[PDB]
RNA sequence: AACUUGAGUGCAGAAGAGGAAAGUGGAAUUCCAUGUGUAGCGGUGAAAUGCGCAGAGAUAUGGAGGAACACCAGUGGCGAAGGCGACUUUCUGGUCUGUAACUGACGCUGAUGUGCGAAAGCGUGGGGAUCAAACAGGAUUAGAUACCCUGGUAGUCCACGCCGUAAACGAUGAGUGCUAAGUGUUAGGGGGUGCCCCUUAGUGCUGCAGCUAACGCAUUAAGCACUCCGCCUGGGGAGUA
RNA sequence: AAUGUUCAAA
RNA sequence: GCCCGGAUAGCUCAGUCGGUAGAGCAGGGGAUUGAAAAUCCCCGUGUCCUUGGUUCGAUUCCGAGUCCGGGCACC
RNA sequence: GCCCGGAUAGCUCAGUCGGUAGAGCAGGGGAUUGAAAAUCCCCGUGUCCUUGGUUCGAUUCCGAGUCCGGGCACCA
């Protein structure tokens, strides 16, 4: 859009997990518009983190994003007649909304058989570290923060 | 090897090179992008300076001197980022000289690019 | 026969990279000498060929050698044209202003000849620092004999002697008179108060009248008149036999 | 600061 | 009349020292894109010159053999 | 018939002085961008030549061993 700034407008209550938060990976697990089918799966899916990591799975949640939490993006932006890449920091906003595709991505992934518990073993072993995903935040984590380049870039 | 410091340095659009020396010409340090992994043209940025004059201040060792005096030959990208950044080893810049060799019609230069 | 306005000679002053011949200096490039030092410099879109521990490039001093003279420098000046720009001396041409003392038309243009004539090229010499055809090596593309990079011979430099061409271009021959005005600038000369207006000579812009196919030229004419010489007559074939 | 060729017949 | 080199995808070369066949140019079919040329995939058939013998087995070692390149060439 | 050097990612080298394995070229997957080449991330398997012994432990010290590079080579 050439024109600017689309509204966002975009709500995300919860029944008792008390998290706006929350709903949004209910919003990305959803596929082929059954909503009819997640919660009772991602529900399922909370309550055997209790059964199988050593605590509740609120006080794991944030942590559980907290280590995946990506930091840096590299958009590419062909400089005043050159071609090669820059970091940019995420703006907070979308920088969550970068972060909840790698749970679900390689939720399908770990064959471990039973998709309530293959995607819920990383939430478990992603407080504690060297889950699944979190190898690909560290390595998009040093795509350019290492490789520091023309940090004088516009885009 | 006591207390004593000139800096010079030159920045061409390759290998923007520091070397800072005593009251003589005695070659304490020297250091380069080219010691370091630079060679796709990042030869020369600001950050090859960022870690230019670090990398040949701090790599005093027998001197860490009082001031820098740096003499600033090269006519290049990699000036202030290297003489800011130079204060980072703690070294208190205090004068600045800048000496670039212009002719005066002497010998006739190559011919332009196409 | 005479006269003086055309052109000359005298007088005062005024500028100027006009030329030719010696001499002096500074910045810079490169290559030798030695200090300190060690892992790369240099290179492009990106990269390699090339140089490097046997001691490089960056830097300190010193030496040698050649080329051109940053700042002033500017629609600035000078020459007929090509062109000429560090500084001093020796020789020497040309033009401008004012002045009226002479000479009294001595002038204009030029067919053939006679001379000057960038840059490359050639002959016998010297000189060789940077550049730099041919060529050599590395990339680029399908191939690249090219554009790019690393080297490098002629040449580029001076004296003597030829060659005699170019977009040698304001693409506008030379000379002399005449027709609105503004506007900068350079070298002078008079008038009035570091300042204000009179004319001469060049040199830039904007502009009526007029010509012009139109763009545009317009007191430095492509306007209005005269005098003499050079040249064209559709394009290719051809500035060739 | 590019690596990009061609378009059968009026 | 004499000694060697060998006939190795349709083109050019490779190992081819008896169990042990490879590349690139070409061809075809997709993709590209206004249309060709480039450009990128995926493919195949080789011939191991005629023929016999030492042959568990010869593209491979002998020679009954065709063709051509290297020296022959003498008083 | 004799003395040494050793077989160290698929290629090339490094320490490898008994507790103590590294680089770069290659390969794969992303990004780039009309498409390849460049270019930038993220990865892995090494082999420490066959084998025994001094072995708390040998890639590491001996030698039963294969291969090749440096000298052998004398007046038979
Ligand atoms: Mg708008
Ligand atoms: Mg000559
Ligand atoms: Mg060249
Ligand atoms: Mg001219
Ligand atoms: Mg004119
Ligand atoms: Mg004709």
């Amino acid at each position: 859009p050439r024109k600017g700034s689309v509204p966002k407008r975009d709500v995300l209550p919860d029944p008792i997990h008390n998290s706006k938060l929350v709903t949004k990976l209910i919003n990305k697990i959803m596929l082929d518009g059954k909503r009819g089918t997640a919660q009772r799966i991602l529900y399922s899916a909370f309550d055997l983190v209790e059964q199988r990591s050593g605590r509740d799975a609120l006080e794991v949640f944030e942590e559980a994003i907290n280590n995946i939490m990506p930091v840096l993006e590299v958009k590419a932006r062909r400089v005043g007649g050159s071609n090669y890449q820059v970091p940019v920091e995420v703006r907070p906003e979308r920088r969550t909304t970068l972060g909840l595709r790698w749970l679900v991505n390689y939720a399908r992934l770990r064959g471990e058989k039973t998709m309530e518990d293959r995607l819920a073993n990383e939430i478990l072993d992603a407080a504690n570290n060297t889950g699944g995903a979190v190898k690909k935040r560290e390595d998009t984590h040093k795509m350019a923060e290492a490789n520091k380049a023309f940090a004088h870039y516009r885009w | 090897n006591i207390e004593n410091g000139v800096a010079h340095i030159r920045s061409t659009f390759n290998n923007t090179i520091v070397t800072i020396t005593d009251e003589f010409g005695n070659a304490l340090s020297w250091s380069s992008a080219g010691a370091l992994g630079f060679k796709g043209s990042k030869k020369s940025t600001p950050f090859a300076a960022q870690m230019a004059s670090e990398t040949a201040s701090k790599s005093a060792m027998e001197h860490g001197l009082k001031t820098v005096e740096v003499t600033v030959k090269g006519p290049g990208p990699g000036r202030e980022s290297a003489i800011r950044a130079l204060q980072s080893a703690g070294l208190e810049v205090t004068a600045i000289r800048d000496v670039t060799p212009v002719p005066h019609n002497g010998c006739r230069p190559p011919k332009r690019r196409r």
